């Protein structure tokens, strides 16, 4: 029951050649729905699910917003510069704003805001104000206490951001909620008296998944190293998980994968071999 | 949906 | 901070079958980053790309395009950033 949605911003100096400057996406759940870009100038759905569930009116009002507030960080590029005493180079303005609905029932609402990486702005719940991490991030304060702008995004954060993201899940309930099988392939490879023994796993949904390899039946998460979670083009993900082991002892190894779709924890072997062994 | 443009001010 | 790529496919390597070759870049800033994929240090033909970001601020970047699988070739991904000085490149295996 735990629905995420997050709304990603980023303030570029140097694209460099051929890019956006200016780049805000739209997730539910981890999954990609709303895309915007500074050459296009237009927000588009991603997904099928929000498209079938949402008319041109609400796409005309979700630009708007976002080319207003890619003015608003144009400038915002160039006031930060003088505060910080900077002539030009790579600068970058990133944000990050949306609400988390936790399985108990409580709402979880976060707006935050960073220059060249490290953290600048972040707003507080339970004393409405925002806070500032550096001393050059104090006269931000000073526009927003001036302006209020932390009486409108109190009503964004607890209601409209909320209700919003229930309908998202709901427009979006067989897709998120549809388990993918990966594809399974057990490698080995030998180098210098040692047998560098490979596991990966091709397509599969949702993005959580356990990858641990086993010898005689028993887990070695030590020796394991692990690449993590990466993503594919078609919005599915992929894992690949490595182990050091001792010439002729490759067919005693075996990869475990602990995954949503799969009932039971899939055992796989070199020899056996990979996914195609049922 | 998106946050309103207001909100972005540094 | 540098960025920490590597190279995989989107289904299991097949010779004549045609396959998505994928390249994630991942905890990097400044945001710039040069991310082609290559066929014998050739550029690839079509390679399209995805800007997005970690909760701790940190960059993401994922370039793939269409290919065929073929014996005798080699396929790899050359990323270039300001914190490398030398650009490290990632060879692709088909049977690791």
């Amino acid at each position: 029951e735990l629905h995420t949605l997050r709304y990603i911003r980023t303030a570029m100096t140097d694209p460099g050649p051929g890019l956006p400057w200016f780049v805000d996406v739209g997730y539910v759940d981890g999954e990609l729905f709303m895309h915007y870009n500074s050459t296009a100038r237009r927000a588009v759905p991603r997904t099928e699910w929000i498209a079938a569930n949402t008319d041109q009116q609400y796409w005309d009002r979700e630009t708007q917003i976002v080319q207003g507030s890619e003015q608003i960080n144009r400038e915002n590029l160039d006031i930060l510069r003088r505060r910080y005493n900077q002539t030009g180079g790579s600068h970058t303005v990133q944000w990050m704003s949306g609400c988390d609905i936790l399985e108990d029932g409580t709402i979880r609402g976060y707006h935050q805001a960073a220059y060249d990486g490290r953290d600048f702005v972040a707003f507080d719940k339970g004393t409405m104000t925002l806070t500032a991490a550096v001393p050059e991030a104090v006269p931000t304060k000073r526009k927003w206490e001036e302006g209020g702008y932390a009486e409108g995004l109190k009503q964004y954060l607890e209601e409209t951001c909320v209700e919003w993201l229930r309908r998202y899940v709901e427009y979006g309930k067989a897709e998120l909620g549809r388990r993918e099988r990966p594809e399974v392939r057990v490698w080995g490879k030998e180098a210098d008296g040692i047998l560098t023994l490979s596991c990966r796993a091709h397509g599969f949904y949702p993005r959580p998944i356990v990858v641990s390899w086993l010898k005689d039946g028993a887990v070695r998460g030590q020796d394991a190293q692990s690449g993590g979670i990466v993503p594919n083009g078609d919005g599915t993900y992929h894992t690949w998980v490595t182990i050091d082991a001792q010439p002729g002892d490759g067919d005693k190894y075996q990869c475990r994968v602990e995954h949503a779709s799969l009932p039971q924890p899939g055992l796989y072997s070199w020899r056996s071999g990979g996914g195609l062994n049922d | 949906t998106n946050p309103e443009s207001k909100v972005f001010y540094l | 901070l540098t960025p920490k790529v590597q190279v995989y496919s989107r289904f299991p390597a097949s010779a004549g079958t045609k396959n998505v070759l994928n390249c994630f870049a991942a905890g990097f800033h400044p945001p710039k980053i040069s991310i082609t994929l290559m066929k014998d240090g050739v550029p690839m033909e079509g390679a399209q790309y995805s800007m997005s970001f970690n909760d701790d601020w940190t960059f993401q970047r994922l370039v793939h395009a269409d290919f065929t699988p073929s014996s005798g070739s080699t396929y790899a991904c050359k990323v270039e950033h300001e914190t490398l000085k030398e650009p490290q490149v990632y060879k692709w295996d088909p049977e690791f």
